């Protein structure tokens, strides 16, 4: 709508007869590929993100948010418990890491 | 503006107007300077056609 | 020529995977928009009189 | 050529073979007096723009 | 088939120019409306192989590589629905009325001058800017026009949709299988009422 990419801000410009937008726009650029989970298995219980999504490089896990990549500790406050991880598809097993 | 709009009451608001104000009073002719009648004599009254 | 739809590139999907961004560009672009036309009119006493 | 106007001095010059003149087609603007050779050009005496 | 056809387009051509000028600037406009509607996002994805879409059956909406045509079942029926010029003009017409890719001159000479304009937007190009809105939009979801489209699997993409509703992920990540089910009952549905000829 306002410029190819994520929108963040637009300055207008008088113009003969109309307007110019200047939209200033975040890009995204040098994707990485990563193996990610719906939710953890820890503890017989399941762990989702509440934030961001499970992904992994090598053998290690780590919530990230989906724009940048800013790999977080799994920690008991970025993730909610619900349920068991019997019912969940494609769920993991790894560790939850408390404070 | 009444007279254009064909209403005794109008609006707020602009107008455009015809023009109604002006009224030809006087009338001028100009010719060229030319004297002697045309010899429709010659023309008309000939002996033979 | 024919029209152009699009840049041809291609896109890896699967159950397991995803692509997340390491890197950005702060890109300005310009949209240029029309807001307004000539205001013309027509008066009537010269167009049908002269 | 009769009409109802008003005339001002014109800055235009006409060949010896042309008697009136018309830039719209649809309106004689410039005329050459008769008597006098100068060159008036008639603007219509609606004041239209009110 | 006037003798004096220079004269009469001297002292009545502008006018038919003029009108010729609007009508060219309605089917300009109409090219617009096809582009700013079907070419917002000027990338074409290749259609994915059917391969872990999280129980969610498209293969009625994603077209096959197997036919010649770009176009998908859902869509050969919704164009299969409406018949070009099915009407009672057509028995005058000839079917000159309406645009069947193959109309030729003789249409002109029974409409007395009046032509048909075939659209800029081929529907083989319109079925494959959909289908490549259709292969972004199940890859990636919003990424898709942002550039560089960042493949997600698609019951993530559901999780975060729901997240948009204000519904937490595990509701459907205890229910995918009903939600799955649930949403090919109603693309079977959509196809039935479609081929019940209503
Ligand atoms: C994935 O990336 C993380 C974060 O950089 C790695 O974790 C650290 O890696 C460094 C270098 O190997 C170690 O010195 C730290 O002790 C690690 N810390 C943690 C959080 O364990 C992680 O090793 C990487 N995994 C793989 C296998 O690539
Ligand atoms: C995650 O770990 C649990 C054990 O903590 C695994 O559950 C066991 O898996 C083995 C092999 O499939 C079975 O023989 C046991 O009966 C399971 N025990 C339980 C507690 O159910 C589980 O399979 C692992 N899951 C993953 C994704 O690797
Ligand atoms: C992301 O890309 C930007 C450029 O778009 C990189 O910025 C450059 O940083 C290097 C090293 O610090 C400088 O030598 C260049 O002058 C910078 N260029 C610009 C455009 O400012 C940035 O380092 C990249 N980051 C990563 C992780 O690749
Ligand atoms: C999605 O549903 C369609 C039907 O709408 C499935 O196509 C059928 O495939 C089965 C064989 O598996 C045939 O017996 C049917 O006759 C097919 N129907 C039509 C109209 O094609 C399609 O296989 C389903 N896709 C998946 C992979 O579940
Ligand atoms: C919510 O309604 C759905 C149907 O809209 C129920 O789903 C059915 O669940 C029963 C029992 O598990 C199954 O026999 C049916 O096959 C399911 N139908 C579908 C469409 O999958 C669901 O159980 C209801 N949930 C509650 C708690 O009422
Ligand atoms: C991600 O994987 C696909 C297929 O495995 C590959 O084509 C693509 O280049 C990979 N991207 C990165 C950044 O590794
Ligand atoms: C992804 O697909 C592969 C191949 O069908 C399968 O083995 C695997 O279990 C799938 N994973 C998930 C989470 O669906
Ligand atoms: C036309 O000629 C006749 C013959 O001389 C003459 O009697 C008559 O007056 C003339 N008429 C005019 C108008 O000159
Ligand atoms: C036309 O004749 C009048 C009367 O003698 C004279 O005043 C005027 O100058 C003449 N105009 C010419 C010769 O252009």
């Amino acid at each position: 709508f306002c410029g190819k990419g994520y929108h963040l801000m637009s300055f207008p410009q008088s113009a003969p007869h109309g307007v110019v937008f200047l939209h200033v726009t975040y890009v995204p650029a040098q994707e990485k590929n990563f193996t990610t989970a719906p939710a953890i298995c820890h503890d017989g219980k399941a762990h989702f993100p509440r934030e961001g999504v499970f992904v992994s490089n090598g053998t290690h896990w780590f919530v990230t948010q989906r724009n940048f990549y800013e790999p977080q500790i799994i920690t008991t406050d970025n993730t909610f418990v619900s349920g068991n991880c019997d019912v969940v598809i494609g769920i993991v097993n790894n560790t939850v890491y408390d404070p | 503006t009444k007279c254009t709009l064909k209403s005794f009451t109008v609006e707020k608001g602009i107008y455009q107007t015809s023009n109604f104000r002006v009224q030809p009073t006087e009338s001028i002719v100009r010719f060229p300077n030319i004297t002697n009648l045309c010899p429709f004599g010659e023309v008309f009254n000939a002996t033979r056609f | 020529y024919t029209m152009s739809l699009g840049a041809e590139n291609s896109v890896a999907y699967s159950n397991n995977s995803i692509a997340i961004p390491t890197n950005f560009t702060i890109s300005v672009t310009t949209e240029i928009l029309p807001v307004s036309m000539t205001k013309t009119s027509v008066d009537c006493t010269m167009y049908i009189c002269g | 050529l009769t009409g109802t106007g008003v005339l001002t001095e014109s800055n235009k010059k006409f060949l010896p073979f042309q008697q009136f003149g018309r830039d719209i087609a649809d309106t004689t603007d410039a005329v050459r007096d008769p008597q006098t050779l100068e060159i008036l050009d008639i603007t219509p005496c609606s004041f239209g723009g009110v | 088939d006037s003798t004096e056809c220079s004269n009469l387009l001297l002292q009545y051509g502008s006018f038919c120019t003029q009108l010729n000028r609007a009508l060219t600037g309605i089917a300009v406009e109409q090219d617009k409306n096809t582009q700013e509607v079907f070419a917002q996002v000027k990338q074409i994805y290749k259609t994915p192989p059917i391969k872990d879409f999280g129980g969610f059956n498209f293969s009625q909406i994603l077209p096959d590589p197997s036919k010649p045509s770009k176009r998908s079942f859902i869509e050969d029926l919704l164009f299969n629905k409406v018949t070009l010029a099915d009407a009672g003009f057509i028995k005058q017409y000839g079917d000159c009325l309406g645009d069947i890719a193959a109309r030729d001159l003789i249409c002109a000479q029974k409409f007395n001058g009046l032509t048909v304009l075939p659209p800029l937007l081929t529907d083989e190009m319109i079925a494959q800017y959909t289908s490549a809105l259709l292969a972004g939009t199940i890859t990636s979801g919003w990424t898709f026009g942002a550039g560089a489209a960042l493949q997600i699997p698609f019951a993530m993409q559901m999780a975060y949709r729901f997240n948009g509703i204000g519904v937490t992920q595990n509701v459907l990540y205890e229910n995918q299988k009903l939600i799955a089910n649930q949403f090919n009952s109603a693309i079977g549905k959509i196809q039935d009422s479609l081929s019940s000829t209503a």
